[PDB]
């Protein structure tokens, strides 16, 4: 029938260019050499605890900084309310409060958290790479693409980006070494 | 006859036993001249051929030699994500990535590795460091061989390599008579794989357009034959 | 009446073997002597450099690709190759990266021009919806082109201007990652912005086709409400060689200026950061994108939940447009309802030179402009953050609201007759 | 006659709005409801595929860009980067690599239909200028395009292929250094290649624009000697649907076969020495070009002193036209008077349908042109010349002399009238 | 008064005895730490800038570090085709190759050179491995110098590079007072040249254009003014 | 006046093109890194005179190749008639004829000629490059682009190639080196 074959026609034309067109957008998803993605050693190796510590990983930079006192009692001095974030991001765990207890990090295979801190230096905004050493106005970091103030855990403060500082999935390698992935 | 792979034809999705066999020789004999730089490591997951167990690829890119870095000059572990090794120079071989289609291709590697017999009776002294290859075309020839235009008098020519397997120079984990032959033939097909992992994709997707493409074919004609109707019936 | 002279094909035996392909017909009778009123100002040039500095861009481009390597391991070295090996070099480089600016600076005088004298008003909305699609092409190539230096800069703009795509929700980080060729910037990301970069300018150049065939169609807007009167039309004097001549001779003043930029202040509208090479572990002080982009990277930083105007605590009422959101809607609708223009004002009425009130509110908006320009460069610490706040709000005010109020109560005064204007 | 049905804009207020912008009564009026003979074979759909080839080719093109790099280095790398990694890799490049072969397979049955059905004869001219221009155009892409891979033949061609313009005297070297960037083949050379090799391509659908618009002022040729009788006309179908639906089908039926080589013969019409890095050090055997080139390859090194036929010591009364000047020229020749062919036969005739003298020199032509392609192949030694020569001499003989012989005496043939040929 | 260099308008095409003086300084001085592999070692016989005698080029590539090669792996004599070498790590610094505009350019690599002195009356005892700069921006600052809301109170800040040179370094063999001043003059001249080598040829062709195109535009005037003559006569 | 205004624009116009034209045309010539076109040091350091030594240089090989008797004699038998480029393109001497004497080479700084031969192994019809090991139909270099066949000494014969194998200039460094440049 005229209408059936017609309309049949267009039908199978429309499939067959739609089949040729979807490669012409699959090709520029991640290839497989991207798909890779693992795992990186960086050793702690006595790098004068409380500076930083700055690696490359996945393509974006995984800050490894000790922690100092004073930005300590500033971090555990911060109760959940007035935190744009109290979700802990940290993937090692689960959705538990942004406390710094959680937040810090696991505890060398001993028992103690108020002395490291590894996260994704990765500004939630837009993915910038904020400025540490002690820096904003809240003694933490300071992203200088929009202001974003991130405070000593690495609590989102003071800008536009919603939420904190992420932690990846990471285990110590008995009191000399991190791993990441 | 012709000895026949599994590829060769319209079907043939690389048997995996074979790959593998001719992985447990590549890495064992092949290894120590040649290299696979356009081969990544990884790729002996992936499908289509040896989809080896991972944590075994890991184990055996470490278990490589040390490829450095790129960016900050120091011998690493060697991770997966980076490619096979290379052999350069010093008694070494080219490379073996694409050795499959710089040539039926595999058929030139099984009828190569198969025949280095001794020197005819022509030239039995030979060569010093040289050594006699049936099939491969491309090496010197004595003076004693040639004819009277310089053309050679031999089947093949004599090749730098030399014979790279005796009569059982390795075990296979599956059970099976590791003649030379078989072993030939696998590595033969585990190069092919190296040079061509996506073939059954291919095969694939000639199948599926062929299909598509004959009905839309089928209805364009039907649909010519309909609109052209009046204009051809009296006739 | 629209005379359009085709010349008959009468001059020669070559004149009339030409019947096979038109050709000469086409050019003579519409794109060179097409009837252009008395009445124009020296702002009815801007096109001719417009499509100059694109002839310009386009071959001192497909210049430089004959020494660009994309990779980042190879961009950088080739710049410098260029700049002091290639016999000429700098010059091809200092005209493409400035000629961009110009390029843009002279596309806001011709879109400014046109919002004054009622370019946008019927009939002619086919030519604006086309420029805006064409405004849109090459912001887009602009930013490819940026990249390609990979320099400092460079990396940290495609990062921001890419993490935009992926604030949205649900498919934001999907297509992101299709954009960049993975999670983050790297060598796929330099060559598809190569390609791409290397590719557009022939579809703007087939839309400035349409854009040209459609201002042909349609009538050249004149600085008048008034058209060329077409029933014989002693007025509309022909484009060559009157205004042709008129337009090389502004164009030879703007290229002698370009040039003396290019050879003594050549460095001026840049970044020094970027001719530092990238690091993906150090982000400069002040990235600072450019200058033809501040306009609406200000009015996407400006709502962040920071003023007693501010609207993002009452759009939180869905959970699902947040912030970035909504300065991402924000900035795409600042120049969509750029291209709305022409249904929003309610005027049977043209060019604002007999519109007071438009006249007022039309500087405000140029100044408007300048402001976001200015703005987007300073942090967002106060007051920065209440005057790109109030910017923004007045970009959006006029475009909605302003001009259906004119277009309402808004003819206090004696249009011109007779495009003839022998004053 | 010439009915072009502009269809009035008498639609709707959408198809009377459109009076801003002509663009539907362009398409709708002239290039869709085209009138067409209805005595058409099917010779009369290798413009179709070669429209879509040329689309298809800058398609799988843009894409691979986003993959290739352009160096010595990393370009063989890039390419396996592509057919290992990347997600349909081994289909863009061999769906382009194999569509040039169509492209080429396609062009030569759209030029032979030509030559049989007087499509050069007057008054279709331009159509043939074009024509030539464009394959010129193309046959210098795929040679700059088949370098790209910087396997081992693309080296070695690109060294022969710029060594004949330094062939000629005075301005060789320069020519040659100036288009390799240096003494010999290096990177300039590939980022050269590279650039001109995604660039043509739109001078070419540009060239195919006035190609299209010719034979659309021009009269399609048709089996017989006659016209569409303008003065109506129950001859002369239109274009659409009914010779769209055909070459549509004959289309579907091309990309059958073309996917089924590429699924299962694709590395058939390939070189597998193109498939080793490049050694400047060393040589295959047997270079051989491609086959789309091997014609004019054996009609330069056929010429060499080695013949009782042998022109060159003859052309050497003058110092300066040397054996290898004589073959540059003998090739651009063989060009340019196919070219020249519309002003050469004298013929008040038309399709070779009636000129039998005329069908037995064509059909021998064909078969020189299949003994070239085959004879570039092989050596150069006893007795490959003396077939190289005489085919040669045969294409240029036909070329200048047979067919004004023809035109002369060559009416022994009833011609048809009354294009409505109802048999 | 700003000690303005002679390149530093209109004019200016580079004195070449101030680049012969750089060049002393940055290779025996600047170049233990410093270098700029963006800069051809052949760049200092093209015209322009410090057009020394070929072979003295030569010989000075020939006595500088080993640069292996691209091909096979062995350290080379070095020639001037290749790039001057490259300091990396462990005390060393970035690369001057293009310094003159990553920051009026030069101005600040003589009032950075210049200024070094001791720590001011707010930290003297400083910091351990760190020295001082007055002009340096993005250093570190003690917390004793920062204001209330983390400013820094001093003009400068803490740079990592000490202090280049003394009050008579080294000798200028064409006779003159070699100060730290003139020494930095010099260098942040050579620098510039590292970085704008084509700039006497910009400003040259900045003339020769400004001057075609003003001739151009003139004569396009007249000819406006007579075209639109018939037609803004009355009026 | 009206013709000298309007043709004195259009020259002027013209001059401007041109003169930004030139630049798009230039651009294209050898840049300044493929200017240097200097020299190299092979050191022939006994490879078993007789067989062959390639060497890469100026992006085109140098063919050093010892003598090997039967090799000599054929050379030294060939008189100047039907030679066909009877030039000696060796440019470490004058126009004098294409001889074996002049055409083999320099004399280790001794007095010996008829034992090496170094030339440049690019054939003169389009730039190949011939193969080596005795090769051809004369003993010699068999190119097998076009089939152009080379003697022992260098110089063309049996094909379309005009001119033999050049020579460029070299001289020796005391009886273990060659200096190519
Ligand atoms: C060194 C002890 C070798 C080992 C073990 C293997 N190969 Fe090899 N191979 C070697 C050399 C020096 C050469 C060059 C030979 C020449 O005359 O140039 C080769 C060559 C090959 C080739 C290419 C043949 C051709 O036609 O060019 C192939 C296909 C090849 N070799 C295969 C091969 C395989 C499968 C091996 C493991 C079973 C193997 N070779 C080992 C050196 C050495
Ligand atoms: C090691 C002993 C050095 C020598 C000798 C010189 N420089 Fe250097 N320099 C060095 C370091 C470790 C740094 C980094 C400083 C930091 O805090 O990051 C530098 C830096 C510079 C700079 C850049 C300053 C900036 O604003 O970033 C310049 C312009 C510079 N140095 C110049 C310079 C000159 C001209 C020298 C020779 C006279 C010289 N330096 C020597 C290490 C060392
Ligand atoms: C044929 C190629 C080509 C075309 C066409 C082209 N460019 Fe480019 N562009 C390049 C190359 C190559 C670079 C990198 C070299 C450079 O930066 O000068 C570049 C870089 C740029 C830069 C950065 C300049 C710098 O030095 O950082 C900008 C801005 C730019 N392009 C904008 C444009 C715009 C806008 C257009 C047209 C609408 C355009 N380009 C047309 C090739 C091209
Ligand atoms: C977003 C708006 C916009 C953009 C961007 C734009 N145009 Fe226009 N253009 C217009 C309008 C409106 C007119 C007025 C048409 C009329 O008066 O009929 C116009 C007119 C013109 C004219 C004729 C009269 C004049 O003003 O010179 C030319 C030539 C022209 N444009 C070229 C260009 C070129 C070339 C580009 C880009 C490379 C461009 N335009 C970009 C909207 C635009
Ligand atoms: C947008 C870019 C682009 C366009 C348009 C394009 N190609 Fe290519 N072409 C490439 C790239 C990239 C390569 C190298 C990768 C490859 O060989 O597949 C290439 C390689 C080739 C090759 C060698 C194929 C091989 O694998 O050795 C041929 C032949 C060729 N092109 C011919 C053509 C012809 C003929 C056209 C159109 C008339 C065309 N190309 C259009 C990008 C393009
Ligand atoms: C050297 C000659 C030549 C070349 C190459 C050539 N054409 Fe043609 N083409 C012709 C001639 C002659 C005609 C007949 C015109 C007529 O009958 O009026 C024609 C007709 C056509 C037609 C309409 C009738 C037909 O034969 O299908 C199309 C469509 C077409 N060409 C497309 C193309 C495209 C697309 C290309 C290249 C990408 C191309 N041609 C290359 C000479 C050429
Ligand atoms: S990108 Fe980090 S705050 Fe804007
Ligand atoms: S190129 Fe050497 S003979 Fe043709």
């Amino acid at each position: 029938r005229r209408d059936f074959l017609y309309h049949a026609t267009a039908a199978t034309g429309v499939v067959v260019t739609g089949a040729a067109v979807w490669p012409l957008i699959n090709q520029m998803n991640a290839s497989a050499d991207v798909k890779a993605m693992a795992s990186i050693f960086v050793d702690v190796s006595a790098v004068e605890v409380g500076t930083q510590l700055t690696v490359k990983w996945r393509g974006k930079p995984v800050f490894i900084r000790r922690r100092d006192e004073k930005d300590i009692e500033l971090a555990r001095s911060v109760p959940l309310g007035a935190l744009r974030d109290t979700s802990a991001e940290n993937a090692n765990k689960p959705g538990a409060e942004a406390t710094d207890e959680n937040r810090t990090l696991p505890a060398f295979d001993g028992t103690n958290t108020g002395e490291w801190l590894v996260m994704l230096g990765v500004c939630t905004h837009l993915g910038c790479v904020p400025m540490g050493d002690k820096s904003g106005d809240f003694g933490g970091w300071f992203c200088p693409c929009h202001g974003s103030h991130y405070d000593s855990a690495g609590r989102i403060r003071k800008g536009p980006a919603p939420r904190n500082l992420d932690i990846p999935v990471a285990a110590f390698v008995d009191e000399t070494t991190i791993k990441l992935g | 006859p012709d000895h026949a792979f599994s590829f060769e034809g319209i079907f043939g999705k690389y048997d995996q036993a074979q790959l593998r066999r001719g992985f447990q020789v590549y890495n064992e004999v092949c290894s120590a001249c040649h290299g696979m730089k356009f081969v990544p490591i990884r790729t002996l997951a992936d499908d289509g051929g040896p989809q080896l167990d991972p944590t075994f690829v890991r184990e055996y890119a470490a278990g490589l030699d040390t490829i450095i870095d790129k960016d900050s000059g120091e011998e690493r572990d060697r991770k997966e994500t980076d490619m096979f090794p290379t052999r350069v120079g010093d008694g070494m071989g080219p490379d073996l990535s694409v050795m499959a289609k710089a040539r039926g291709g595999p058929e030139y590697i099984y009828n190569y590795v198969i025949g280095f017999e001794e020197n005819p009776e022509c030239a039995p002294e030979g060569i010093d460091g040289y050594y006699y290859n049936k099939t491969f075309q491309i090496g010197g020839v004595p003076d004693t061989c040639k004819d009277a235009a310089g053309v050679k008098i031999t089947h093949g020519s004599w090749a730098r390599m030399p014979p790279p397997l005796v009569d059982d120079q390795v075990t296979y984990e599956d059970g099976t008579p590791a003649t030379v032959d078989q072993m030939a033939q696998d590595v033969s097909a585990f190069l092919m794989w190296a040079a061509e992992p996506k073939l059954v994709a291919r095969k694939q997707m000639g199948l599926v357009a062929m299909v598509m493409l004959g009905l839309l074919s089928v209805m364009l004609y039907l649909t010519n034959k309909r609109l052209w109707a009046p204009y051809k019936g009296h006739k | 009446s629209g005379i359009p002279h085709d010349h008959y094909e009468p001059k020669t035996g070559i004149e009339k073997w030409l019947h096979d392909r038109l050709p000469i017909v086409g050019l003579v009778y519409d794109t060179i002597m097409i009837p252009t009123p008395k009445n124009l100002n020296w702002w009815w040039i801007w096109g001719i450099v417009l499509a100059f500095t694109l002839v310009l861009q386009i071959v001192t481009g497909i210049v430089l690709a004959m020494h660009y390597t994309p990779h980042v391991d190879l961009a950088f070295a080739s710049v410098e190759h260029i700049m002091r090996d290639v016999n000429g070099g700098w010059a091809m480089r200092y005209i493409h990266a400035n000629g961009a600016s110009l390029f843009f600076l002279a596309v806001y005088i011709h879109i400014f021009r046109g919002l004054y004298y009622g370019s946008y008003k019927a009939p002619r909305e086919i030519t604006w919806i086309v420029g805006m699609v064409i405004y849109l092409l090459m912001m887009g190539t602009a930013f490819m082109g940026y990249v390609l230096p990979w320099g400092q800069m460079s990396f940290w703009g495609a990062t921001v201007i890419t993490g935009l795509f992926g604030a949205i929700p649900g498919i934001g980080p999907s297509i992101q990652a299709w954009l960049l060729g993975g999670p983050a910037v790297d060598n796929a990301t330099l060559n598809r912005f190569f390609s791409l970069h290397y590719l557009l300018p022939f579809v703007i150049a087939a839309l400035v086709a349409i854009h040209i065939w459609a201002f042909h169609t349609t009538g050249n807007n004149n600085p008048t409400g008034v058209e060329v009167r077409r029933t014989a039309e002693k007025d509309t004097l022909p484009f060559w060689p009157y205004f042709v001549i008129k337009d090389l001779f502004a164009l030879a003043l703007v290229l002698l200026g370009f040039f003396a930029v290019v050879a003594y202040m050549p460095n001026y509208l840049g970044h020094p950061d970027n001719y530092v090479q990238a690091n993906p572990l150090s982000t400069p002080a002040h990235i600072v994108p450019e200058w033809y982009f501040l306009p609406f990277y200000a009015i996407l930083r400006a709502f962040a939940a920071d003023v007693w105007v501010v609207i993002l605590v009452d759009g939180l009422t869905f959970g699902i447009v947040d912030a970035k959101f909504f300065g991402v809607i924000a900035m795409f609708g600042a120049i969509a309802v750029m291209a709305l223009a022409p249904w929003l004002d309610t005027s049977k009425v043209r060019s604002g030179a007999y519109r007071p009130k438009f006249r007022m509110w039309f500087w405000f908006l140029v100044l408007d402009f300048v402001v976001l320009t200015w703005v987007g460069a300073m942090p967002t610490e106060y007051p920065y953050d209440w005057i790109s706040l109030i910017a923004s709000t007045y970009w959006f005010a006029y475009f909605l609201v302003i001009l259906p109020l004119l277009g309402a109560t808004e003819k206090p005064e004696p249009i011109p007759a007779s495009i003839e204007e022998d004053f």
